[PDB]
């Protein structure tokens, strides 16, 4: 049921985990730049970045 | 954004259903559903929120 990634940002791997939530909010950067039609999917993407980063802490 | 990041948002997605993240699991997969190569991938976050609520 659980995955691998889960038990690598459960605290057994802390380097792991921060350098994913790193570029996670890298990229969000990107797109969120990006957005200043076609913004509707940019958004999309801009959503589903901040929506991993709300996972990863409900799972930490 | 490159591939191998979505995988690991997808399994991040997949991970949340589990997690009564079922928001967020929707936000990731109608994303991922942009791309074609994930239909499968998608299709199981999806299946997996839908057994989990």
């Amino acid at each position: 049921m659980m995955t691998n990634l889960e038990t690598r940002l459960s605290g057994a791997d802390p380097v792991f985990a921060r350098e994913l939530h790193a570029q996670l909010v890298q990229a969000l950067g990107d797109v969120k730049r990006r957005l200043l039609q076609q913004y509707q999917q940019w958004q999309q993407e801009a959503d589903a970045i901040e929506a991993g980063l709300n996972i990863i802490e409900k799972i930490k | 954004m490159n591939v191998q990041l979505k995988k690991q948002l997808a399994e991040l997605a997949l991970a949340g259903t589990g997690h009564h993240c079922h928001q967020e699991a929707a936000s990731i997969a109608d994303w991922l559903a942009q791309e074609e190569c994930m239909a499968e991938c998608v299709t199981l976050i999806r299946l997996s929120s839908l057994m989990n609520q």
